[PDB]
RNA sequence: GAAACAUCUCAGUAUCGGGAGGAACAGAAAACGCAAUGUGAUGUCGUUAGUAACCGCGAGUGAACGCGAUACAGCCCAAAC
RNA sequence: AACAUAGGUGACCGCAAAUCCGCAAGGACUCGUACGGUCACUGAAUCCUGCCCAGUGCAGGUAUCUGAACACCUCGUACAA
């Protein structure tokens, strides 16, 4: 392509001979502060800035999902057949959670549902999650 | 058994200990490095750490220096933190223990050591025992226990060179699971020097 | 200069009500310094540079030095600090 | 390198001193800490992860527990008598 | 015309010294001892070499003031910071 392209022209790249070397100055970023003319041009990635985020409960002895939305569930019931199994009554729930890691089993609540109207358990539920369940049926879970 | 020959060596200004102290590297003290002994001067830590009585033992002090320093300059350059510069401030990692671990073994170039360590020194140089097995004698390679530190010299070879000992196999390591860390996976190479 | 010294009524802090008159305090005490990274880094780090010993730190010092004077708002009693202006004296 | 530079960085690198083997070194918990009615010597490989942590909190630096693998193996003194 | 020089002068030191080398073990001066030998300035002879101790340097003293850490006391912390 045009990097295949190398001869036939003198200097590849930016054209200029003496052109671009190492520059402009310093290594990688110049210093995040001034230079003469170095490096700087008002910035603001960063602004706050240590990268990344961290909690240092955030870890091991940290509180972890998994977390469900109530929307798998009504596609997955009634509308549509599923997991037979699991299956009573206008509609049950259990886990449907890609992973039973523990200090988990909540459910969101978010779309449309009842709809189902699905009645389920599992540990506690979002407020917005009751709602949108008890209604048209629901209710209490893992206790 | 011998209990309070480790009670007594405790205090070391106690009483009987510290008369024996005061007569003893009178004549250690005025004896150079490289002696040898008929008996370790701790009978239990002797024969505790591995000693007894058999051919193929041998134990002998070791007298050092005082205190750690004694280091060359650096050449120029030496503008900068400085970083490795400094003089006398820095004391060296490897023990006055470890140091008369070997100091020894290079003395007698045959045999290894498991290692003791000191009886205490006053105004300037410690002490220290160190036994030594033999490898290639009788009554060393029988005794299950005291076997081994010879097959015949396959993997252990210089213990003590390597590191493999007491005194060292701490100093730059001790405990486990836990602040071994940039220690001993093995050690300090892999996991480079901390 | 001399001022304000005064009754005002903006109070906007945890405890408040309606504004109520506030006095100026020209707040002097406490502990200084050393409670902060600084000590606790030269506790240990100290080698031949390590941090910014060497460095002025806390910026230079100007002819002024700001004004301090918490409000405290005369019924709750508590209060809060507002913006600090350069005060050539404070009297 | 940090577009200078002192900590930091290059780097525990280059180089130096001593020494073993056909492999070394580690190694049967005063461990781990998904805190548990849980794991169960040690290397190594993959991952955990550029995560926690460090740092003119700048530039840069940077694990581990665990998990999936490989290979598996547990024992001898000192003392008491 | 520069250096050296004899000559002139000042300084430190009684020797387990002054001065200097070495990381250390040790070492030069020194088979030396003040009519010594170390450190400096001036630079044969002749006539001479004034005034200044404020600043800087060195040295001596110092009621009072300032002046680190250990140990000591008080507070704080069941300990510690």
């Amino acid at each position: 392509t045009k990097t295949r392209k190398h001869r036939g022209h003198v200097s590849a790249g930016k054209g200029r001979i003496g052109k671009h070397r190492k520059h402009p100055g310093g290594r990688g970023m110049a210093g995040g502060e001034h230079h003469h003319r170095i490096n700087m041009d008002k910035y603001h990635p960063g602004y706050f800035g240590k990268v990344g985020m961290r909690y240092f409960h955030k870890q091991q002895a940290h509180f972890w999902k998994p977390v469900l939305n109530l929307d798998k569930l009504w596609t997955l019931i009634p509308e549509d057949k599923r997991d037979q199994y699991l299956k009573s009554a206008s509609k049950e729930t259990a886990p449907v959670i890609d992973t039973l890691a523990a200090g988990y089993g909540k459910i969101l609540g978010k779309g449309r549902i009842p709809n189902v109207p699905v009645i389920v358990k599992a540990r506690f539920v979002s407020k917005l999650a009751e709602e949108k369940i008890r209604a048209a049926g629901g209710v209490v879970e893992l206790i | 058994a011998y209990k309070y020959l480790e009670e007594l060596q405790r205090k070391k200004q106690s009483d009987v200990l510290r008369f024996l102290q005061r007569v003893r590297v009178w004549e250690y003290r005025q004896k150079n490095v490289i002696h040898r002994a008929a008996r370790p001067t701790r009978p239990d830590k002797a024969r505790r750490l591995g000693y007894k009585a058999k051919q193929g033992f041998v134990i002998y002090r070791v007298r050092v220096r005082r205190g750690n320093r004694k280091r060359p300059v650096p050449k120029g350059a030496t503008y900068g933190k400085p970083t490795n510069q400094g003089v006398n401030e820095l004391k060296y990692q490897r023990s006055l223990r470890a140091t008369a671990e070997e100091r020894v073994g290079r003395r007698a170039a045959n045999l290894r050591v498991l290692n003791s360590y000191w009886v205490n020194q006053d105004s300037t140089y410690k002490y220290f025992e160190v036994i030594l097995v033999d490898p290639q004698h009788k009554a060393i390679r029988r005794d299950a226990r005291y076997n081994w530190i010879c097959d015949p010299v396959h993997k252990h070879r210089e213990a003590r060179g390597l590191t493999a000992t007491g005194k060292k196999s701490r100093g730059i390591n001790k405990g486990h699971k836990f602040n071994n860390t940039k220690a001993g996976r093995r050690k300090t190479w892999k996991r480079q020097n901390t | 200069v001399n001022v304000p010294k005064t009754r005002k009524t903006y109070c906007k802090g945890k405890t408040c009500r309606k504004h109520t008159q506030h006095k100026v305090t020209q707040y002097k005490a406490g502990k200084a310094s050393l409670f902060a990274q600084g000590k606790r880094r030269y506790d240990r780090k100290q080698s031949g540079f390590g941090g910014q010993t060497k460095p002025v730190f806390h910026k230079k010092a100007k002819t002024t030095k700001k004004v301090v004077l918490r409000l405290e708002c005369v019924k709750c009693k508590t209060r809060a600090q507002l913006t600090l202006k350069r005060c050539k004296h404070f009297e």
